[PDB]
């Protein structure tokens, strides 16, 4: 090192200092994948020309939301760079009784991939209001859509909202069970499925994401510690 | 529609012009490749190891 | 009608294949056998470039064979010296994820692209000030994959809109769009001559493209998998492709047919990157089996291995002077072999 | 306090068992140390926890070797009193190291948010300064009470044992609390589904490397020390074998790293 190439050394040292400073922010930021489709509650959840981003503060822990607006039919192309994500958010309509089997097919497709078979999936439910006036109205009966309604009993582990007729909770647990049936087949590794039931205009969402991510991180760390 | 018809016509013209491409035996191309590999073999410090003298990475 | 067009566009492909069979008289594994094999190669790395924040995806080498680029998921562009293992400039950018690196031949313009559908070019040598944006470029509804500079005023690129397009720095307007591909294009390389360039897509096909007229010159054959990377021979008459089929292929531009099948029974992992050297005897190709691999070109014989990376590789390149080989891998590590 | 260590009927099968256990522990621990030294380039063994394991194993190994040498040394001779303080310092360093490991486990389990903080300086400081402070405060006043007539260890009938039993009790109480909390968490997790299998595995895994087996010493020193010394010796001297076996042959990440390194070595 002659007496010319020493300013570059201190410049590089400063660059490493800036990178180490950035580390303290990058390592403490949690990022999520927010999937979904149209006619869902994307506008409501996102309100709290390529890749979009929204920032929100929850319990003094930074969180990152990622949603795309230029995704074609193909999905496996850019999914390669999604392996480092922590949890995956899935949004379903659950109000219109049609456009539901496609959601299950999408759930199976994401749940059965090979590269990302280490990320858990966070379920969600939207448009709780629209479901209410549809079940009590004898126009769009769910029996004609799914013919297994005649064979269904409300599970014992139930937390019904007060003032709800048995049909409403029956339909809610119908959706929950039909969403959980696919998940219990595969998996058995480091990822599970976490059904959730939250309204659209509500603030308890952050608590739900907090508890889900805390449980996932705790399970992952305990598994890494050989205890399980 | 008209856009699909135009795209089909463009691809048909492309395929028609694909036939009017000069063709020569791959043996001649292989000969040129071998000649280039053999002639440009001394001036490459990968296949032939170089002494540490004329090596800035040493 | 569409059925009539589909029926009519069969015999011409049939006679193209017949001409391919007629022209194919011999193969490299049948005429190149008297040459001396390269033998064992003990390439041991001396410098290990660390400091990247997260997994990297691309790299390039400058004209001076001194400055190299690399980008990561964190959204930083850094240019190093590769001699005193030091960095000259760190370039943050708006798009938090990037997918492309490129260095201009004059060593002034660096192009960064990703899935943001915006092409950003940075003027490293400013008149008075630090690094600043030069001219944003957009117009593609798909995700950009890769781009390589051709001159200082124009640049070609590949996007997620199953089509290719070139842009002029002045007026920033797309002149002639390159259309004809069905699958998503995810690989593109240039040629020493500024007249022709090739690209590969997920349709297991490649097409030769012309810069000036924007008309597809030649079409390649099947690859049985999605093409990820492509490289061009220095002579300008051959190119090598890669895919997830674990079979690298070397198709000559003049021949436009499959000649070499880099098939090994042990390997099952796909190929990530491919780059040649000046001599053309050797060829290094990154692998998804958690390490790098070399491959002789004229001979289908293994010539040692290049292992040492914790994670799978993502990029690989060879300097212009053909002295060092640098490989990038997902473990946030940059390794350069002398 | 009356020692009541070995009067008659328990003197035999004590020193020989100690020798056998120490030999097994030293072999296993030197194997663990050489394995850690070899397996340091890859990313799997790059976290803070493995550094804690390495330094803890080194401290235990050096303390055990020093004790083995201390067994064969004449009393009333200067090197004996020179190395007694080293013996005590090394044992206290091991105690503080498993205390730090327990604190790290507590911060990792119940406080998952903030585990990755790069606290290397604080861990080393609190692991290698507390024994030094205890040693200097002991040598400030306790000098004559550092060599007895029986063996090279310090006298236990002068009140100078304060530097060991109190830290032992503190570490044991903290360990009991942490283990109870972790066992409750594990039982809650496992209640959502083999009932008494994962809990037993966790207890056995956390027993030797963290140090919850020192409770028997209190009973051994005072109160019906007839049958509770065989278990003390067997479960304390053979700490090496236990830690080596468990956290070097059952750790999932260690095996994968070793296989990868073997593949790399065989490639060239
Ligand atoms: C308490 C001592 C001596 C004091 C000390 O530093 C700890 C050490 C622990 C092992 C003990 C040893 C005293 C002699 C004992 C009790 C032998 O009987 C077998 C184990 C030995």
């Amino acid at each position: 090192l002659s007496a010319e190439d020493k300013a570059a050394v201190e410049r590089s040292k400063m660059i490493e200092k800036q990178l180490q400073k950035d580390k303290q922010v990058y390592r403490a930021t949690h990022r999520l994948l927010l999937l979904g489709a149209d006619n869902s509650g994307k506008s409501t959840i996102v309100k709290q020309s390529g890749i979009f981003e929204t920032k929100f503060q929850v319990d003094k822990v930074n969180f990152h939301m990622f949603d795309v607006g230029a995704q074609r039919d193909e999905r496996r192309k850019w999914i390669q760079c999604f392996n480092d994500v922590t949890a995956i958010i899935f949004v379903v309509d659950s109000s219109d009784y049609n456009r539901l089997q496609e959601a299950l097919n999408d759930f199976k497709s994401i749940w059965n991939n090979r590269w990302l078979r280490t990320i858990s999936v966070i379920l969600f439910l939207n448009k709780q209001d629209l479901l209410a006036e549809k079940v009590l109205a004898g126009k769009s009966k769910i029996e004609d859509y799914f013919p297994e309604f005649a064979r269904y009993t409300t599970p014992e582990d139930a937390t019904p909202e007060p003032g709800e007729d048995p049909r409403v909770t029956r339909a809610k647990y119908f959706i929950r069970d039909e969403f959980l049936r696919i998940s219990t087949a595969s998996g058995d590794g480091r990822h599970y499925c976490y059904p959730h039931f939250t309204c659209s205009v509500d603030t308890e969402n952050a608590r739900r994401i907090f508890n889900d991510c805390r449980d996932i991180i705790q399970r992952m760390h305990l598994r890494q510690y050989e205890l399980l | 529609n008209t856009a699909s018809i135009a795209q089909a016509r463009k691809l048909v013209e492309q395929l028609k012009m694909e036939a009017n491409i000069d063709r020569i035996k791959v043996s001649k191309a292989a000969a040129d490749l071998m000649a280039y590999c053999e002639a440009h073999a001394k001036e490459d410090p990968l296949l032939t190891p170089v002494p540490a003298s004329e090596n800035p990475f040493r | 009608e569409l059925d009539q067009l589909r029926q009519e566009a069969e015999q011409l492909k049939n006679q193209i294949r017949d001409a391919r069979k007629a022209c194919a008289d011999a193969t490299l594994s049948q005429i190149t056998n008297n040459i001396d094999p390269v033998g064992r190669i003990q390439m041991r790395t001396r410098r290990t470039l660390r400091g990247h924040l997260a997994k990297i995806y691309a790299m390039h080498w400058g004209t001076d064979s001194r400055l190299l680029v690399s980008a990561s998921q964190d959204g930083k562009l850094i240019i190093w010296d590769s001699y005193t293992t030091n960095k000259v400039h760190a370039i943050p950018l708006r798009s938090s994820w990037v997918m492309t690196c490129a260095y201009a031949p004059s060593g002034n313009y660096v192009a960064c692209g990703g899935l943001d559908n915006i092409c950003s070019i940075y003027n490293l040598k400013t008149r008075e000030g630090n690094v600043r944006v030069s001219r944003e470029l957009a117009g593609h509804t798909g995700y950009l994959s890769c781009c390589r500079f051709l001159d200082d005023n124009q640049i070609v690129t590949s996007s997620g809109d199953t089509t290719c397009a070139l842009w002029d720095i002045e007026t920033g307007q797309q002149t002639t769009t390159f259309t004809g591909h069905t699958g998503d294009v995810m690989s593109l390389s240039l040629a020493p001559d500024t007249r022709l360039f090739v690209s590969g897509a997920c349709d297991a096909s490649a097409k030769l493209w012309d810069v000036r007229e924007g008309m597809c010159r030649q079409t390649f054959t099947g690859h049985e998998s999605d093409i990820n990377a492509i490289c061009f021979f220095p002579n300008g008459n051959a190119f090598a492709t890669g895919s997830d089929d674990a079979t690298c292929r070397l198709f000559d531009l003049r021949a436009d047919q499959e000649l070499m099948t880099y098939s090994h029974d042990n390997i099952i992992c796909g190929i990530t990157s491919v780059s040649f050297s000046k001599s053309g005897r050797l060829l290094l190709a990154g692998y998804d089996d958690f390490n790098c691999n070399v491959w002789d070109a004229l001979k289908a014989d293994r010539a040692g291995v290049l292992a040492g990376h914790d994670n799978r590789v993502s990029c690989l390149g060879v300097t212009d002077d053909g002295m060092a080989v640098a490989t990038g891998s997902w473990d946030s590590f940059l390794k350069i072999w002398n | 306090v009356v020692p009541l260590e070995l009067a008659r009927g328990h003197q035999v099968a004590l020193s020989s068992i100690s020798y056998v256990g120490c030999s097994l522990s030293v072999l296993c621990l030197v194997a663990t140390l050489v394995t850690f030294a070899v397996l340091s380039s890859v990313s799997t063994i790059r976290n803070q926890r493995y550094h804690i394991h390495a330094n803890l194993s080194f401290a235990v190994l050096v303390a055990q070797v020093l004790l083995l040498i201390s067994f064969r040394l004449e009393p009333g001779t200067t090197p004996c009193q020179v190395m007694a303080v080293l013996l005590h310092y090394f044992f206290l360093s091991a105690f503080a190291w498993m205390l730090v490991e327990g604190l790290h486990l507590y911060s990792m389990v119940i406080k998952v948010f903030g585990s990755e903080d790069s606290k290397h300086r604080y861990y080393y400081g609190m692991g290698w300064g507390f024994p030094l402070l205890i040693c200097i405060i002991s040598l400030s006043f306790a000098m004559d009470s550092y060599g007895t007539s029986n063996n090279c260890w310090l006298s236990l009938a002068s009140g100078a044992i304060w530097a060991f039993v109190a830290p032992a009790l503190f570490v044991i109480v903290v360990n009991i609390g942490i283990l109870i909390a972790v066992t409750r968490v594990i039982s809650q997790i496992s209640a959502d589904n083999s009932a008494f299998k994962l809990t037993a595995k966790a207890v056995a895994v956390l027993l030797p490397i963290l140090g919850t087996s020192w409770v028997f010493g209190v009973l051994a020193v005072n109160g019906c020390a007839v049958v509770f010394q065989y278990m003390f010796a067997t479960l304390n001297s053979l700490q090496g074998l236990f830690i080596f076996l468990f956290h070097c042959l059952l750790n999932s990440e260690v095996r994968a790293a070793f296989k990868h390194k073997t593949k790399v070595w065989s490639l060239t």
